[PDB]
């Protein structure tokens, strides 16, 4: 089917540059136009930029004019946005978008976004330590500590076990790093015959950790 | 008329 | 090029109520109007296009209305998978622009939290840092107090906060308090505590362990 997968995303320094992709899979872009869409933290959405099938059509945001270029590749099923100068308001998840209307009804399809960090930090992958269950239901988690820059997405047996899961939103510590905890609640019945394992996945630093968590 | 839209 | 303005920019209803929101442009869009919602964490999804027309696998309880300049979208039965931002939409031209979005939250029973407490890993211990987390799941109202205690010491600047989003079927938050020290300073006490007071509890309830049994 369609998809948009967004990548170029992590820290980046402010007053530098940084490259968006946008790889569109099960539809050829010979029509209509693709666009960015950002998304700053607790923010609304932000239309920032669109370009048609044929390289046409360019517009931009007032807020990105004469900063962001926007380019498809004429070789391949993507699209680029070079984003130069950026600053403190330029944070955000940026959104690879397709919409149009036919007879056939409407065609509207989002990326999972890609979060662009503008900041003068280091990144820094995180540590994972078991929050353990100890002495009905019983629950269990796993820690995800200083890390930067968002985000860590945090699954259990590897997306096997979801109801009950809890991830909660990162906290920004006093060091300026990033941490997290994802707990779940299961049954004390399955403590001694079923595995707990919580995978963690920081793209911006390459780290996956697979943690067992035991009482 | 619209570009989005047939 | 056309500004949306979008109202209200947040509202909180009972499940079943009538939720009302409006959008104006600052221009003739004709129906080129669309709303989307965005849940928590999610990418966006389209609800409504041409003002007044349903994506497929929208519920009916959704609809929309307006022409030119005045929108409106409305959610005849607000429902605890509705709690969502909401967003309108122009699409005139080659471009978009999005209005400022209005977050709908839900109101329901008072629930009273279940409190889970975890004493610090011992890999993070011999990372020489020392975290401990207390758990207050599944409940209603978002307002609720977590003070920490060690050796019966109340403490101050070493604890962070995280809430949830309302859960899409029961409307519940989930509250995770982490009380971070040296390990040092941890080795140091004996007994580790949080107390939490909550609408939906008699009396703080207090979860504690002793530091190494």
């Amino acid at each position: 089917q369609v998809k948009l997968v967004e990548s170029g995303g992590g820290v980046v320094q402010p007053g530098r540059s940084l490259r968006l992709s946008c790889e569109a899979s099960g539809f050829i872009f010979s029509t209509y136009g693709m666009h960015w869409v950002r998304q700053a933290p607790g923010k609304g959405l932000e239309w920032v930029a669109v370009i048609w099938f044929d390289g046409s059509n360019i517009y931009y945001a007032d807020s990105v004019k004469g900063r962001f270029t926007i380019s498809r590749d004429n070789s391949k099923n993507t699209v680029f946005m070079q984003m130069d100068s950026l600053r403190a308001e330029d944070t955000a998840v940026y959104y690879c978008h397709r919409n149009f209307y036919d007879g056939s009804g409407p065609f509207d399809y989002w990326g999972q976004g890609t979060l662009v960090t503008v900041s003068s930090a280091s990144t820094k992958g995180p540590s994972v330590f078991p929050l353990a269950p100890s002495s009905g239901t019983a629950a269990l988690g796993c820690l995800v500590k200083d890390y930067f820059p968002e985000p860590v997405t945090v699954s259990w047996n590897s997306g096997a076990l979801t109801s009950g899961v809890h991830t909660f939103p990162a906290v920004l510590q006093s060091s300026g790093l990033y941490s997290l905890s994802s707990v779940v609640t299961v049954p004390s019945s399955s403590l001694g015959t079923q595995t707990y394992i919580c995978n963690v996945n920081h793209k911006p630093s390459n780290t996956k950790v697979d943690k067992k968590v035991e009482p | 008329a619209n570009p989005n839209v047939d | 090029d056309i500004q949306m303005t979008q109202s209200p920019s947040t509202l909180s209803a009972s499940v079943g109520d009538r939720v009302t929101i409006t959008c104006r442009a600052s221009q003739s869009i004709s129906r080129w109007v669309a709303w989307y919602q965005q849940k928590a964490g999610k990418a966006p999804k389209l609800l409504i296009y041409k003002a007044s027309s349903l994506e497929s696998g929208v519920p009916s309880r959704f609809s929309g209305s307006g022409s030119e300049t005045d929108f409106t979208l409305t959610i005849s039965s607000l429902q605890p998978d509705d709690v969502a931002t909401y967003y309108c939409q122009q699409y005139t031209s080659y471009g978009r622009t999005f209005g400022q979005g209005t977050k709908v939250e839900i109101k329901r029973t008072v629930a009273a939290p279940s409190v889970f407490i975890f004493p610090p890993s011992d890999e993070q211990l011999k990372s020489g840092t020392a975290s401990v987390v207390c758990l207050l799941n599944n409940f209603y109202p978002r307002e609720a107090k977590v003070q920490w205690k060690v050796d019966n010491a109340l403490q101050s600047g070493n604890s962070q906060e995280s809430v949830t989003e309302q859960d899409s079927k029961d409307s519940t938050y989930s509250l995770s308090s982490t009380l971070t020290l040296s390990k040092a300073d941890y080795e140091k006490h004996k007994v580790y505590a949080c107390e939490v007071t909550h609408q939906g509890l008699s009396s703080p309830v207090t979860k504690s362990f002793n530091r190494g049994e």
